[PDB]
Formats: structure tokens, sequence, C-alpha cells
RNA sequence: CUGGUGACUAUAGCAAGGAGGUCACACCUGUUCCCAUGCCGAACACAGAAGUUAAGCUCCUUAGCGUCGAUGGUAGUCGAACUUACGUUCCGCUAGAGUAGAACGUUGCCAGG
RNA sequence: UUGGCACCUCGAUGUCGGCUCAUCGCAUCCUGGGGCUGUAGUCGGUCCCAAGGGUUGGGCUGUUCGCCCAUUAAAGCGGUA
RNA sequence: CUGGGGCGGUCGCCUCCUAAAAGGUAACGGAGGCGCUCAAAGGUUCCCUCAGAAUGGUUGGAAAUCAUUCAUAGAGUGUAA
RNA sequence: UAAUAGCUCACUAGUCGAGUGACACUGCGCCGAAAAUGUACCGGGGCUAAACAUAUUACCGAAGCUGUGGAUUGUCCUUUG
RNA sequence: UUAUUGGAGGUAGAGCACUGUUUGGACGAGGGGCCCCGGGUUACCGAAUUCAGACAAACUCCGAAUGCCAAUUAAUUUAACUUGGGAGUCAGAACAUGGGUGAUAAGGUCCGUGUUCGAAAGGGAAACAGCCCAGACCACCAGCUAAGGUCCCAAAAU
């Protein structure tokens, strides 16, 4: 239950596009910790884990500073490309 | 396949650019089959593909179309010069852009279901491809 | 006049695809038509009576 | 401060181009204007760029 | 065929926009109905035309939501 | 704090539960004159205060409905460069829905305590 | 082909058929070469290659078309104003 | 006037959409109305707030009228939108 | 085959002596592809790059811009230029 | 003209909150055909309600970018209006885009926007009014570049 993550700072219809077509998919992580973050994650990690521990199971999230537990409120998926194309970590309580 | 009534019967002819407002997500059954371009789908066609996939299944079988044409379409008089109005109607559209779901099905193995929704789009003027439920 | 313009029965290739005298049977057609103005305008003309 | 050079000409440009075009200053292609850095002619340049070629 | 006719238009709508000086008399918004409602110095016609009443400054305003108002205020 | 009366996009509301009263306001006692109901003092209005907090009123709590509502991402799009593909590429703006969340009002003047 | 458009032609681009003379295309009527056949054989069906040459005379009708008499290896489909 | 002319249709006015979030915008593009009405259906002052559903009730869709509760607009606005 | 019968596939065991499959997204390409004067939609020769994609550096290339000289009409300087 | 501020407006999108359309379900509101006053039904389900998914130029709880209207504002620019003299024009075309009609046909037709042509020569597209680059006072056996290109025709990289 583990994904190591990138922060992002800006970003465009080109930057973002060109990590979506590498695998890098974007999403936010909020809630009742942090404020917010903006957060590049792997598409494959992801997808393992969560086929691992369910639709709606726990994970633990690096995002440089330590793990937040965190789980998943919403994804947009792309298809016709079978791909995902933004994620909401919502960071939940203790 | 037609509506009962409907207010206008000569309506501008839909846009066809973009991608679908909806309709994307496999919602009812197991299977479906998904547009990869855009084209207008007909009562004739899908009254072809729905009996295509009815046979090929024994009664054991559950379909869910997912599109109705609302749109009519119209045609003029043959050998009549241009203008002086618009013509009767001859038909009924549905509008389908990539993306959508055409038909969903339930209660058969990927492998029946395959091969009556591959008998199906031999039957519509578009490209398909074969879907699964997400997670 | 509706008979002026269209084809007559058992007209085979040739004459079929003759396509010159279109102008000719419309024009003609146009003359029947006037004469139907004509007698509509003397049915106008004519003393209304109650 | 910064010059302006109008590198790429008007005869197939809308008539918004070339206005701004005339507000810089220039008047012929591969012309220069001088002037500053006022966000005013920032705006000036944004519609413009691709005509236009900037040096500071 | 039986259609093929439409009336004049009447251009309706904004006739002098906001933070504009106005004299007296002026119309400002043609209209049907309480598209937009008066304000202060404003008066509504027969015809729901709005008209300054005094000379001044335009400001369309709210007024709750699914109404707007018009206030021709007085300057110095 | 109560009452009166304005102001603000319901963040103010709806709903449920609970609470208080002779100093307010209420219900409440009657048609006695003013006054009044296509019929009735229900209402309106008046002479009132024996009576009751039940209700209206006001106050406390709750986020079920309503309302408001980010960030991020997306559709779309002015402009530009390629090309005619039910289009793509770059920049700038930027939704709608939703998600987290906000919120069970806040003030201004005046008379009372 | 029946149509749409109305760009050329209005100080003129002359119609239908027939005669004379041909020419190109092939989506081949015949002859040639083949695969399959629900091809026993003769005959056939169909499809692929192939345009070298050939591809009828009369009756009716102004007629092309079409029907008919009689043949033929076959009595081809079309473009060429 | 007119996708030749002609027939058919139309010719003036009003309201929507096409109409591309100012305005304006065409076509033989799509849908509808007008050539009036009202001495109150005007002016003013007072007061009132609907339609529809559930329920109870004689002549019964309990649809007539009634009583209550719900219901913020789905009624009505002389007459097109 | 008339059922038989005959014979195979699956299923396995034995030889070997390294790879071997099935799912998806993609890039570039393959047939589908038959028209009428003559190759006859690279302009031609011709190209397996002299094509395509990506990155870079040089260059040609207009009556554009610059350099030089001249004419004209204006504006600023300026007596005169 | 831009920057900034403000404002009117309901488009593309999106959505189903009304208007109409529509799929599959859960109930049903009570009828109907048929059997014997009542009761049944492998059935329409007119409806009501509800769960999920969907359609709209003439639906919108919502709502852009642009464009528009102005401003006791700043910058750059050089036009604007009025009065009078004199005209011509009222057959427009292609391209790109947003849309209608048509057949999501036309070198079609009719509107909005923009460019070009007309009235504009020059370089590329083989040739080719409208495509791309670009706006010719004149001369020059001088140079830099655009679009487009560099094997030969044919100038520049085999
Ligand atoms: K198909
Ligand atoms: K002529
Ligand atoms: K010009
Ligand atoms: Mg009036
Ligand atoms: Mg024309
Ligand atoms: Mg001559
Ligand atoms: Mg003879
Ligand atoms: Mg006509
Ligand atoms: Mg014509
Ligand atoms: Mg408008
Ligand atoms: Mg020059
Ligand atoms: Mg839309
Ligand atoms: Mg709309
Ligand atoms: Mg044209
Ligand atoms: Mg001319
Ligand atoms: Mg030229
Ligand atoms: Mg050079
Ligand atoms: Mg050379
Ligand atoms: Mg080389």
């Amino acid at each position: 239950s583990l994904k190591s993550i990138i922060r992002q700072g800006k970003q465009t219809r080109s930057d973002l596009k060109q990590l979506r077509k590498s695998g890098k998919v974007p999403a936010v992580v909020y809630g009742y910790g942090t404020k917010n973050v903006s957060v590049k994650v792997d598409e494959v990690e992801f997808i393992k884990v969560i086929r691992e521990v369910g639709r709606n199971g726990v994970i633990e999230l690096g995002v440089g500073s330590k793990t937040i537990k965190v789980m998943v409120a919403d994804y947009q998926f792309d298809p016709l490309k079978n791909q995902i194309t933004h994620i909401d970590f919502l960071a939940i309580n203790m | 396949l037609l509506p009962k009534r409907v207010k206008y019967r000569r309506q501008h002819r839909p846009k066809t650019t973009g991608r679908s407002k909806g309709g994307n997500y496999v919602t009812f059954g197991e299977f479906g089959l998904q547009a990869t371009t855009t084209s207008w789908i007909t009562s004739r066609q899908i009254e072809s593909a729905r009996i295509a996939m009815t046979r090929y299944m024994k009664r054991g079988g559950k379909v869910w179309i997912k599109i109705f044409p609302h749109t009519p379409y119209t045609k003029k008089p043959l050998e009549v010069r241009m203008g002086a109005g618009k013509g009767a109607v001859e038909g009924w559209i549905a509008v389908v852009k990539p993306g959508r779901i055409l038909f969903e099905v339930a209660g058969v193995s990927e492998e029946v279901a395959r091969e009556a929704l591959r008998l199906a789009s031999h039957k519509l003027p578009v490209k398909t491809k074969f879907v699964k439920r997400e997670e | 006049a509706q008979r002026a313009t269209k084809k007559p029965k058992n007209l085979s290739s040739s004459e079929g695809k003759i396509k010159v005298t279109k102008p000719y049977f419309a024009s003609k057609q146009k003359k029947l038509r006037k004469t139907v103005k004509s007698l509509e305008t003397r049915l106008e003309k004519l003393e209304r009576v109650e | 401060k910064l010059q302006i050079t109008l590198t790429r000409s008007v005869i197939g440009r809308p008539e918004t181009q070339r206005k701004t075009v005339e507000a810089l200053g220039l008047k012929k292609t591969n012309s220069s204007v001088v002037v500053e850095d006022n966000p005013a002619i920032r705006g000036q340049i944004n519609k413009v760029k691709h005509l236009v070629t900037v040096e500071e | 065929t039986k259609n093929g006719r439409d009336s004049e238009s009447k251009r309706l709508g904004a006739k002098r926009a906001d933070g504009q000086f106005v004299t007296g008399g002026s119309i400002l918004y043609r209209q049907r109905g309480t598209k937009i409602y008066p304000g202060e110095n404003v008066g509504r016609g027969g015809d729901d035309t709005l008209f300054a009443k005094i000379d001044g400054v335009v400001k369309f305003e709210r007024k709750g939501r699914d109404k707007k108002q018009v206030s021709v205020y007085a300057v110095a």
C-alpha cells in the first residue's frame, strides 16, 4: 500500500500531456491533514496497488514528506485510450 | 424504433465533431460495444444489429440498447430543383461520437459476447471495439 | 398542363435521352396555365350576386 | 527598454493586428522601433508576436 | 409554402454603458418587461424602457440573484 | 438579552428535537359604540385582561433537503503554426458537473433590562 | 442513366435515327488459358488471367429500343459533342 | 419576386429560432398570429393569493360545489409567441 | 460405414536441448483498386534515398529589406542646404 | 491600439432544476380480454413515485473564451468629426472558419467573420485571378532574407 511521488509546479497542455504520455498521472491530495498538493504518480504502481488492496483500500502516499494515509475519492479516466487522467486523494482522518 | 411524438419534425441536423457528452462507461451489463469513430445510426441499423445479436444468442441473453434516434432527418422528393422549403421526413437518427456505448449485454460469457457484438459491428457505419466494465 | 411536361409511355433510349425539347414543352405548359389564369380572371370579373 | 522589428509582413493579416503595428510605429518590413517596457506595450507585442522580433 | 415571414427587429438592449455620464431623459435599456428593473433617478416607461431623470452616472446593480437594477447617481 | 425598523446574493432557508413567559408579543374574553365580512366579530376593528404557554413568537443543538463552494484536472475557446483530417501542435484564458469544505445568519439606529 | 448546379457558349457550339468511315476501354459475347463444382461423360454453373481478331441477314415501326422469321463460334457492354 | 420562366406560394405588420452570449444580419429556411377588443378587462384606494395531488363527504372518475393538509409556481395574465 | 468396421484429434508417456505462446496500445506499410486519343496524379529524367519522421548546421531564393545614385511631393531643421 | 477597471448579454460546453423525448428496473392505480358478486391473469400498463443511464435550434438549475459599450486613468500612434463642391458603386468571386438549405454532394446556394482578387504586378505551388510569401517611382553585371527548396533539367548540401 505504497506510492512514491513527485510534486509538480505549474503545468500546461504540453508538459501535462508529455507526462500523461510518459505514463505518469497527475493528481491532487487534499483533506484532513495538509492543505493541498499537486503530484505526479506512476500509473503502473497505482494500478498494482489498487488491484491489490481494492477500489477503496487505504494507501500510504510518500509525497516527499512522510507518508500520508489517503484513499481515492475520484478518478478521471479516459475511455478510448484506457488510461487514467487525473486522481483525487482524500487524506483521511486518523 | 421511433419517438411517438415530437414538437418539431424538421430540425437542424446535428453536430458530429467532438466526443461523447456521455454514454461512455458501460453501466447495465457486463460487456459492451464502443464507437471509435463518428457517424449516424438509424432505426434500421439498430433493428438489424439487435436481431443479429439476439439470433446468435439463445433465449439465454439480455441486451440493452443505449441510444435512441430522437433526431429526424429529411430528404426531398426525387427530381426536384433546389429550394422550395424543406423536405419531408424519411428517417430518424442517433448521432454517435467516439466513446459512446451502443449496446450492452449481460447474460453470457465473453466469447459469446465478442462474437455477437462482432456480428453487430458489421451492420453499423462505425468502427467499434469490445468493452468490459471498469474497476 | 400537367401532362404537357411528363414523358410519354414506352419512349425508349434515344427518344428518352433526347433533352433539347424541355423548353418547348415548358413553354407549352406556361401557355395552358396562362389560359387558366385568363379564365380565373373572367371568374373574378363576374358580377357576384347573393 | 527594447527594440521591436517587424520581420514579417501584414499582407494577409487582419486589421486589428495591422492597427497594433501602426500604434507601435512600424511602417515597413524589417523596420525597427525602440520603446519602453510598459505592459500596455507588452499587450501590443502579444497580439502580433508572430509578426515581430523583440530584442532588449 | 406556409412560412417565410418575420418581423422587424427593435434594437433592444443597453444604450449607455456603466460608468458613463448621461443626461436627463436618456434611454439606457430598451426591453420588454423588467428584464432589468429601475433604481434611483430612473423611470420605467410604458413599454418598459428605462430612462434617466437626472444627469449623472450609470451603474447597473444587483437586486437579489435573478433581478438587476440600474441607478443614475449624481457626480461632483 | 428582548422588542421595533432598515442593510446584505438563503453561508441567513426548510426539516426534526428540545426550551421560556404577566415587563414584551402572543393566543385569549365579548360585539358595547367606530368599523366589517356576495354569510358568519374566523378575519378586520374596538371595550378588554379572567385565563394559558398548547400554538404563533423568540432561543439552543443537530448538516437529512435546499443554498453557497475551492485546488487540481477536464470539455470548450481568442490567437499562432501545420494541414482537410468528423483534425493535430504551442501559448493565454477558462467552465459546467463534481470532490474536500463553508454554513442551522451577521450587522446598523432606537426604546427597555 | 433519370437528376441537381448553371461555370463556357445568345454579334448562332445544328436535333433523333440511318448511311460512309473508324478509333479507344474492358466490367470478355466467341475463340484461347485455368481454379472450384452440388464436375461420372457430353453439356453446364461460377470465378481469375486475357482486348489478338472476329462479333449476321431480314419483317413491323421515322424510329433507336423492343417483338418476331432464319442463322451464327458468337449475334458483346460502353466512351469518342 | 422566384436556383430559367410558368404553376403552386408570397407581397404590409407583430413574436420566437436560424442569428455565431452587444446590436444588426439573408434564403421559396423552420413554427405561429394580426387587420381586433375593454366604459371597464382603464385610473385610483383598499384587500386577497393560484393551479394541481392525497384524504373525508349525496346526485359520485368523490374530477361539479365543500373541509383540511401539502404545494413557490406547473394557474391566471382579453387574444400569437 | 447403413451401425458397424477403418482411421485420427484430445489426453497423456518416450527422443531433443531453448526458448515458446496469447492480450493490448501504437508507428510505417500490404490487397481491397476495372474506362475509354498516348506513359498519363513525383512536372520529367530518375531515386531504395534524391522517400518518411526527429534534431542541427550551411546555402540558394522576390521588383520584399539594406547599400549607392537620381526625380517628385510633403515635414523638421535651415538664410544659403 | 493595448494595459487596467466596470458593465450589459445566455452562445460553445455542460446539465436535466422546468418543456418535450427516451432506455432498463422496483413498486403500482386501476382498468381491460377471459373465467366463474367477488376473485384470478407468464398481459397494456394510461398514469403517480423512485434507482441508474441518455437527447434537444425554437429546454436551461448553470455558464465560458472572444466580441461589444464606456472610463476625470497610463503608454504607443495619428487620425476623427462637421459644413459645402463633385463622383462612382447597387451582376461580385474563390480560400479559411462558424452556420442554414441540400444528400454532414457540388468550382452549389444564402448569411456572419477574415483575407486575397476585383483595382496588384513580383518569388513557390509544373503551368493555375482568389492558395503561401510579399505590396513594384527609377537605375545598378551589389548584398541579407521570407515562402518554398539544395541529384540533373534548375540556383543552392549526392
Ligand atoms: K462497419
Ligand atoms: K447561344
Ligand atoms: K488591397
Ligand atoms: Mg402603453
Ligand atoms: Mg451564381
Ligand atoms: Mg463569331
Ligand atoms: Mg433494311
Ligand atoms: Mg422555378
Ligand atoms: Mg436551373
Ligand atoms: Mg445578438
Ligand atoms: Mg521597395
Ligand atoms: Mg449544445
Ligand atoms: Mg441551446
Ligand atoms: Mg459560387
Ligand atoms: Mg469590375
Ligand atoms: Mg500576385
Ligand atoms: Mg544568403
Ligand atoms: Mg545545381
Ligand atoms: Mg545525402
